[PDB]
């Protein structure tokens, strides 16, 4: 009833099969949308 | 890169949602080259770049989205030696010999 | 997708992998390495210390019996990404480096 | 001891705590987080470089 | 008979049940006394 | 090849082989190392702060008692490489070190 528990039972189901090497698109010709974007926390240095 | 990590090493904890959605945002320190021109220094102004792109990965696999063309700048800790004119990204493809 | 990672672990699995054992057949036979080098860019030279930084990609090129497998009974699957840290790799370094960094800086797919 | 390891054992034991999960209760709870901070030594501000560097 | 032998069965015996999380006394009031000694080496530096 | 597969897996068999035991027999006897350092080069001499920086390979040689094998029921295999990490290694270094860095660089096979 915890959200703890509801939780471990999450993380024991989504990694049952689960493959980090394969890319995640259900469709071979799918193609991974990924959204990128920068945020600057300082200038170091201009050497 | 010049002098640095080409990838993120310092790997933070990614949030996932129930839909599938996976947000990863981990810090880094890059060490970049840019060509630096002095010519009216020290009233100059430098126009340093910064090239990503997935590297095993061609566009038919792979593709970038601009989360939003101006770089953020809501947590920028000024500098005191330096302002920051513009700064932009530019979506590019191109083809390289190495692969086809 | 279920096909390549099925794939994957097929080729990657342990059991039947050794990424420690050179992939050579016949015994006493050889494994060939295709080697290239593109300079991106000349960092620096410094005089001083003598040592010269170079920003390269170093393109390197084997076979491995042991990573084949059958388009037909794989989804018509023709080429896959697999970590370079989970294959046999021949250990081509920079011999005459300074600084004792013998390595790459990536190690990608 | 004995009952010290037992106790080790059983607060540890992976089969039933999970390290990655917020000890969160009553669905929508948080937890709260007390903090402090205890300064040692002030090792050292290097103005040229604009940093402060502390114990 | 060899000496690998007994030493690779003392070892299986000692690790058994051996907790290393857990402080090494028999019983809970006792303290663990520890003898500290420094051996330099050479002094590196004085900044 | 298969072979060279099989000869490592059985060397290194945990149930046969492990590595937190010196390879001692005869009860009290010792192991002999042989040490030879080759110098690869001679990277500077600091002598503001007393230190030499050198580049060199460590050779070691023992005999290990519980890595042999009969080269004909392995395809007449007479070496094998082995990783390091996984051998029962003699723990030699530098003493006199300076950063406090003893152990070598890589540990290669
Ligand atoms: C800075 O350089 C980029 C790429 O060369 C170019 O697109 C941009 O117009 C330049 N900006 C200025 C102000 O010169
Ligand atoms: C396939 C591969 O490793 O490509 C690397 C080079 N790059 C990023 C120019 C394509």
């Amino acid at each position: 009833e915890t959200r703890a528990h509801a939780e471990e039972r999450l993380l024991k189901k989504l990694f049952s099969g689960y493959n980090k090497w394969s890319r995640p698109v259900a469709n071979i010709s799918d193609v991974v949308l990924v959204r990128f974007g920068l945020s600057i926390a300082q200038l170091i240095d201009v050497d | 890169n010049a002098d640095g990590d080409f990838a993120v090493t310092h790997l933070t904890k990614a949030h996932l949602f129930h839909d599938g959605r996976v947000q990863w945002t981990p810090p880094a320190i890059y060490k970049s080259s840019c060509s630096i021109d002095v010519t009216f220094f020290p009233f100059d102004q430098q126009n340093c770049t910064m090239k990503f792109g997935s590297w095993t990965y061609d566009k038919a696999k792979i593709d970038l989205v601009n989360m939003h063309s101006r770089v953020d700048q809501l947590d920028f800790w000024e500098s005191g030696e330096w302002v920051i004119v513009d700064a932009v990204g530019t979506y590019n493809t191109r083809k390289y010999e190495c692969c086809a | 997708t279920d096909t390549e990672e099925r794939l994957v672990e097929h080729l990657l699995d342990p059991s039947r992998y050794n990424k420690l054992i050179r992939p050579a057949t016949n015994g006493s036979e050889l494994v060939t390495v295709q080697l290239m080098v593109s300079l991106a860019q000349l960092i620096s030279v410094h005089e001083r210390e003598q040592i010269m930084t170079t920003n390269v990609w170093l393109t390197q090129e084997w076979e491995d019996y042991r990573l084949t497998w059958k388009p037909e009974e794989f989804d018509n699957m023709k080429k896959v990404r697999l970590p370079s840290k989970h294959i046999w790799l021949p250990d081509v370094v920079l011999y005459n480096n300074a600084d004792g960094m013998y390595e790459v800086s990536f190690y990608s797919n």
